[PDB]
């Protein structure tokens, strides 16, 4: 309930991704309450807060991975697959343990939803 | 399995020269429970044509399956070496005299001796060296024929096809009209047969069918190349398996150039006619009867099974073409199978092939399926719109992350 009024009070508009979306998704994932985060996941983010610095790619990967896991938990595969795809295709020059165990889950969700592993962009 | 209907004596007598032995070799390869007797008959009938290495190979094979005049064969080898040395001396003399015809004849004789001995690399090198000596178009055609036949013995079909095409297109497309309806020397028929054999061995059945029907009967029989009976068999099977109804009617049924070939083999003629006349029980029965004999061929056996499947498949789509709902008991009786096997084959065809139908297995009836165009277009358009919206949202997010310079290092 705190990192829910701390998100819409600090971001510009509803379509602006801030570094607290990842924390909200992680908190509502650790305690199995997937309903509070739905209003913050159904929105298609189209701008990203610079946050006066900081905001590495870790927050981006965390948001687009935990949201996919939340959507998988509610059996919304059509959007969990999209979230995992957004997590994988982040520009990268090294290996992180959020782009690996998101490709691995993307394969499984693609097999469950479709009949085949969808080709990455 | 085993078939005595094939007359090995007549089949060997159809061909002449070295090639016969090669064919008999396949008879040794495909002869369960009769390989030894067939090989003994082949040795008894075709002991001629100066077999040396293959003779010893076959003798050892039959000895190990179920001493000789080694002095005479060693003396024959020594005499062959002396003849080869004399031929080399004559070739050197011709080179000193600088006569193109003399050196060409010497190279041809050396290649012939290599053929009857078994040498292929030296013969190939000799042919490659002699290829660089061309003066007139007749000599070009002659050396093309020589290299084509030795490559057929060498079994490199891509080169044969390429050089046949080049030699066909070189002389202003076969002299335009064709020198007053072809020449007495039917070289064009030989080129067509060689191209057909190459394309058949290169897994292109339709091209072999198309170019093997243009061979004429005036060529009689070329022992080095295919005999007329084999030409008819190949051009019938490939045409049946590849040509549709209009093509089969125009190029095989009604053409007055292939019927003379079909007179040699009446079974293939009956099979083609019964396929055309929608009589499939008899056609398939004759095909299955002749499959066992065809399996003993040399250039067609590896392609038999596939071809057969193709042919059978055609009949299926040709059976259901006029019908909007067909009883499967009559279909199974027509194709000489049970209803369950027919159902499995029909499902395999419906899943991917040309049959657009649905099986009602409560009453065993195959119903023709008519697609609805309006609903299909609506579904596809809505799916395309959904995919486009997803892609656009993803690209907007990608633009945002690229603009903000977000990456992992």
């Amino acid at each position: 309930g705190i990192l829910k009024q701390a998100i819409d009070k600090m971001q510009m508009n509803t379509n602006q991704l801030t570094s607290i979306h990842a924390d909200l998704c992680q908190l509502c994932l650790l305690a199995k309450c997937f309903k509070p985060a739905l209003p913050y996941l159904d929105v298609d983010m189209m701008d990203i807060c610079k946050e006066n610095g900081a905001y590495d790619a870790k927050h981006f990967l965390c948001y687009y991975y935990y949201g996919g896991m939340i959507y998988t938990g509610l059996k919304n595969f059509e959007r969990a697959l999209y979230f995992y795809e957004q997590a994988i295709t982040t520009p990268a020059m090294a290996v992180s343990h959020i782009m690996l165990e998101s490709y691995k889950k993307y394969i499984l969700v693609s097999l469950i939803l479709l009949g085949k592993v969808q080709q990455l962009p | 399995v085993e078939n005595p209907s094939l007359d090995l004596e007549q089949y060997a007598a159809s061909y002449s020269g070295l090639m016969r032995i090669e064919r008999l070799q396949f008879i040794a390869d495909h002869c369960p429970t009769l390989r030894v007797e067939a090989l003994k008959m082949a040795l008894s009938f075709v002991q001629r044509t100066f077999n040396v290495d293959m003779y010893e190979e076959i003798h050892r094979k039959l000895s190990e399956a179920t001493a000789l005049d080694t002095a005479w064969v060693e003396a024959t080898r020594k005499k062959a070496l002396l003849k080869l040395e004399k031929l080399d001396t004559d070739l050197k003399n011709y080179k000193g005299n600088s006569i193109k015809e003399s050196i060409r004849r010497g190279h041809d004789d050396l290649g012939d001796h290599y053929l009857d001995c078994g040498d292929l690399s030296n013969a190939l090198k000799c042919y490659s060296r002699a290829r660089d000596y061309c003066t007139s178009a007749k000599h070009v055609i002659n050396m093309c024929l020589n290299v084509i036949k030795v490559s057929v013995y060498l079994q490199n079909w891509s080169h044969v096809l390429s050089y046949v095409s080049k030699a066909e297109s070189t002389p202003e497309i076969a002299e335009q009209r064709g020198e007053r309806d072809s020449q007495t020397q039917a070289i064009l028929t030989k080129l067509k047969c060689a191209a057909g054999l190459a394309e058949l061995a290169a897994r292109k059945y339709k091209q072999a069918a198309k170019c093997l029907l243009l061979a004429s009967f005036d060529h009689c029989d070329f022992p080095e190349l295919l005999s007329p009976s084999n030409v008819a068999i190949y051009g019938g099977l490939c045409a049946l398996a590849t040509f549709d109804r209009q093509e089969l009617q125009r190029n095989v049924i009604s053409s007055s150039s292939f019927k003379l070939f079909l007179e040699l083999e009446p079974q293939v003629r009956d099979i083609i006619f019964k396929f055309y006349e929608s009589k499939y029980a008899s056609c398939l029965k004759m095909l299955d009867e002749m499959k066992d004999n065809l399996l003993l061929d040399m250039y067609l056996a590896p392609h038999v099974r596939t071809l057969y499947t193709q042919i059978r498949n055609r009949a299926l789509i040709q059976y259901f073409s006029p019908y909007v709902s067909a009883d499967m008991h009559r279909m199974a009786a027509a194709f000489n199978t049970t209803v369950a096997a027919l159902e499995d084959e029909l499902t395999q065809l419906i899943l991917e092939g040309l049959i657009s139908a649905r099986v009602d297995s409560h009453s065993k009836i195959l119903y023709a399926r008519d697609v609805d165009q309006r609903s299909t277009t609506f579904e596809k358009s809505l799916l395309m719109g959904k995919e486009f919206q997803r892609r656009a949202k993803a690209m907007m997010l990608r633009a945002a992350v690229l603009r903000n310079q977000i990456h992992v290092k």
